[PDB]
RNA sequence: GGGGAAACUCACGAGCGCAAGACAGAGAAGGGAUUGACAGAUUGAGAGCUCUUUCUUGAUUCUUUGGGUGGUGGUGCAUGGCCG
């Protein structure tokens, strides 16, 4: 256990260390209000989803990344 | 005659030849299920029968892998072109071949398909092909950084006795992951 | 260490003609067939796999190299005119099937 | 026109003899290659600076026995030899010019008619 | 178990011979007259002779190819040694 | 006998060298600091695992800005790392290292 | 000028030989001229045709 | 091939119109030369950076009346104009790239067939 | 630990040599990248190792910026396999 650089117990350590990563600029925007719950209904409780096997229904966040949105659309 | 060789020293040398071949073929043939090799030796020729599950990949695209292999043995030992012959022979029942099935789960585990499901798939296959019993052992890190060992049995199994060497067929593979080497044995007890 | 031009050419020649190359590990000895000092082979072939024209398999002290289609295209280049004609013994398609019942 | 047949046969010859070991390149190389009477035919770059290079070379071709050719520009020699730094677009940019080239032997893929074409430009 | 120690320097670092090359120097071998005659003002090697020139170090003639060594009479040797010495004393200062 | 050689680490800014004085418990100790102050140190979660520390050992100590009176035990020095420290001229030559 | 490389005689003793498979010099089995270390042998043994009856 | 006839006739034209005063060079020059309807034909350099230059120029050719040609590289424009820094070996090294060229009038040594060759590349 | 080690083995120690630093980008190179080596010193050593000395050699590439080979180096409490 011979790797040590910073003093133990320094206050801001982990937050200061963390690189600043910028929030991605979104093409267009996220609809506010009713329209959003429309969007949700569509991608979640809509007829086609219901028609599929309820035990095989796919969980809402399964994809973090876009490669599986490409695998989902195919 | 070529050289007078010790029947003992010759025969050991023949066995060592055979083993070098088996290591070579299991190593370079790794995609098509490779089971065995049978070597007939004629003053004229050396005939090698490669017993395999997918002969089609032994040949390749119009003898790409075949010609490659044949030439490999040629440069390696030195041989006349009439002196070497390679045949590929199909194993009619893939479910009775271990090395094959272990290659199967090698494959399935590379694609991140879960353990129990894969193990079950192959086991069900093996018994579907009429094998009385089968077992699979997967060892190494599965869950976590601490090593586990998981066994999957179904059907009939013998371990001990001379019958072991007869009815039981075994193969192992090393499987590679970002985390390290995990490893997999398949014991298929054959039918009578 | 210098790998001479004719060395280079000789091995590229044998590659393209055969389509396959084999190397025992010892950097001392010579390559049986082409009769080339092994260090030199190791070097040429090393670069060749490092650019991907060559695919490598290792068995009992012996490294086995087999040529890819990118290979034909490299050897055409360095050997020039001569290689207009040739396709390697590997690339030549076999006309008869070896699978037996 | 530089007579495109001349530059084309020159190009094919210098390439061929480079893919085979028997070309020779450089003022020290061309020197001994001329003197050993190894060089069957030799190429001189016309534009370049030291009066010596051209004088000595032409004089050495004359002073054992060698036929020579005169190329106007050096970058052309470098290009023919396949000395170029190639861009990823397939564009040849950086070219190190040569001065003298000595071809020791000819490659068998040389056409008879091409050789008969060479022989005409070989003066002195 | 044991571990490799941090390295200890005993003796001073050594440098490797670079390759001395005089640029376009190959022209120093030949001289031309008004007639156009080609004159060789170096010495060629009896085994390698047509194109290869030997080396004149003060006391020796040395072939870069066959490593031929031809030792001079000692007087020429001492004279050339003395001269080159007296010249280097000048260039270095 | 020893654990793998790793570079002797110096006092970075915000740390001080220390020598163990007496044992407290709960993984605590009193240390004499070469800052010249006594402090009451706590032992690292790292060190609680690996290196057992005892009396009169020479230790590196990570300090605290706010409470100067407490300090964290960072790392223990092997007697060789110590004799080396004395060589380098970090800590004073008159110090008692016991085996 | 690598001339001195490997120039000490390996003619005989431990360095004259090695396992054909794993290239170990240690505990090599030379007995039928089979040049295989004990571990490697133990592995190849059924492929070489060596049974354990006993 | 860029169609060597196109680049050759382009070269001869840009040279001719430079030896005679009637060529015009530069984004301020080409501007007023286009707008005064003086420019009979105009050349645009494709690779270059400000979206404006190409957009404005092509649009200005369209917006009075002018036919234009598209050259892939700028160094070629500079070379054609005879903007080059020439080495004493007759080697052209430093070349300042251009962007837009406006040819006000044509020099009488222009061949009919060459002009008829130009007219085909003049689109938009 | 096939662990009977004179070299080798061999990881240890003292002193010396090579690159087998691929592959990619930048610059350098054919008007020269680089290899080699008599001989005198030098060295334990006909190691061209170094230094003086030049002659050879002819892209086999050199300097940086990345980066791979290689490692009887660590970790069996990261692991396979094998074995108690
Ligand atoms: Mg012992
Ligand atoms: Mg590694
Ligand atoms: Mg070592
Ligand atoms: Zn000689
Ligand atoms: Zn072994």
């Amino acid at each position: 256990m011979g790797r040590m650089h910073g003093t133990l117990a320094k206050a801001g350590k982990v937050r200061k260390q963390t690189p600043k990563v910028e929030k991605k600029d979104k093409p267009r925007k996220t609809p506010k209000g009713r329209s959003y719950k429309r969007i949700l209904y569509n991608r979640r409780y809509a007829p086609h989803i219901l028609a599929t096997d309820p035990k095989k229904r796919k969980s809402p966040n399964w994809h973090a990344g876009k490669k599986e949105k490409m695998d989902a659309a195919a | 005659t070529t050289r007078a060789i010790n029947k003992k020293k010759k025969f050991v040398a023949d066995g060592v030849f055979n083993a070098e071949l088996h290591s070579f073929f299991s190593k370079s043939l790794q995609d098509a299920g490779y089971a065995g090799i049978e070597v007939r030796r004629t003053p004229t020729k050396t005939e090698i029968r490669i017993k395999a599950t997918k002969p089609q990949q032994v040949i390749g695209v119009e003898g790409k892998k075949h010609k490659e292999l044949t030439q490999f043995l040629q440069k390696r030992f030195g041989y006349s072109d009439d002196q070497i012959q390679i045949w590929a022979e199909p194993i009619k029942f893939k479910g009775l071949c271990a090395s094959a099935q272990v290659e199967a789960m090698n494959y399935k585990l590379l694609k991140d398909v879960p353990v129990r499901l894969a193990a079950n798939y192959i086991i069900k296959s093996v018994i579907q092909d009429g094998a009385k019993g089968c077992e699979i052992i997967i060892s190494g890190k599965l869950k976590q950084q601490r090593a586990k060992t998981m066994k999957f049995k179904q059907g009939y199994m013998i371990c001990t006795g001379q019958p072991k060497n007869d009815y039981i067929d075994v193969a192992v593979r090393h499987v590679f992951f970002k985390q390290g080497i995990m490893g997999v044995k398949v014991k298929i007890m054959l039918p009578y | 260490v210098h790998v001479l031009k004719a060395t280079k050419i000789r091995i590229y020649k044998q590659l393209l003609q055969d389509g396959v190359f084999v190397l025992k590990k010892d950097f001392e000895g010579h390559h049986e067939e082409t009769g080339v000092p092994n260090l030199h082979c190791y070097i040429l072939v090393r670069s060749l796999k490092d650019r991907g024209f060559l695919e490598e398999i290792f068995n009992w002290g012996f490294t086995y190299y087999y040529l890819n289609k990118e290979g034909c295209e490299y050897l055409k280049t360095k050997l020039g005119i001569s290689a207009d004609n040739v396709i390697p013994k590997t690339f030549k398609a076999s006309n008869v099937n070896f699978i037996s019942k | 026109d530089q007579n495109q047949q001349l530059n084309e046969v020159l190009a094919k010859v210098i390439k061929s003899s480079n893919c085979q070991d028997a070309i020779s390149k450089g003022l020290h190389e061309v020197l001994r290659t001329i003197e050993a009477k190894q060089a069957l035919f030799v190429c001189v770059a016309e534009d370049c600076d030291q009066g010596n290079y051209v004088k000595l070379v032409k004089a050495l071709c004359a002073k054992n026995e060698i036929k020579y050719v005169s190329v106007p520009k050096r970058a052309s020699l470098g290009e023919y030899l396949g000395h170029f730094t190639a861009n990823a677009k397939g564009e040849i940019k950086k070219v190190k010019g040569c001065s003298s080239l000595a071809i020791r032997k000819y490659a068998p893929e040389i056409t008879e008619d091409e050789k008969k074409i060479i022989e005409g430009a070989l003066k002195a | 178990k044991k571990k490799k120690k941090k390295k200890s320097y005993t003796t001073k670092k050594k440098t490797k011979h670079r390759h001395v090359h005089t640029k376009l120097g190959a022209l120093a071998f030949y001289k031309l007259e008004n007639n156009g005659k080609v004159s060789l003002q170096q010495k060629g090697c009896p085994k390698c002779g047509p194109g290869i020139f030997m080396a004149k170090h003060y006391d020796r003639h040395y072939c870069g190819k066959c490593h031929l060594t031809l030792k001079i009479d000692a007087e020429t040797a001492k004279k050339n040694l003395e001269e080159l010495k007296k010249k280097q004393d000048a260039k270095k200062s | 006998e020893n654990e793998t050689k790793r570079e002797l680490v110096f006092k970075e800014e915000g740390m001080e060298y220390a020598q163990v004085i007496k044992m407290l418990g709960n993984g605590r100790l009193e240390v004499f600091c070469f800052d010249g102050k006594r402090r009451i140190g706590h032992i690292c979660g790292r060190l609680k695992k690996k290196v057992w520390i005892s009396m009169d050992d020479i230790v590196l100590v990570g300090l605290r800005d706010f409470q100067d009176d407490k300090c964290d035990i960072l790392l223990k020095y092997l007697p060789d790392e110590v004799r080396n420290l004395k060589q380098y001229g970090e800590i004073d030559e008159n110090i008692k290292i016991n085996d | 000028p690598n001339k001195l490389w490997r120039t000490h005689p390996r003619n005989y003793g431990k360095d004259s030989k090695e396992c054909r498979v794993c290239g170990a010099r240690q505990g090599l089995i030379t007995k039928y001229e089979m040049m295989t270390c004990r571990r490697c042998f133990r592995e190849q043994a059924p492929h070489i045709g060596f049974v354990k009856y006993r």
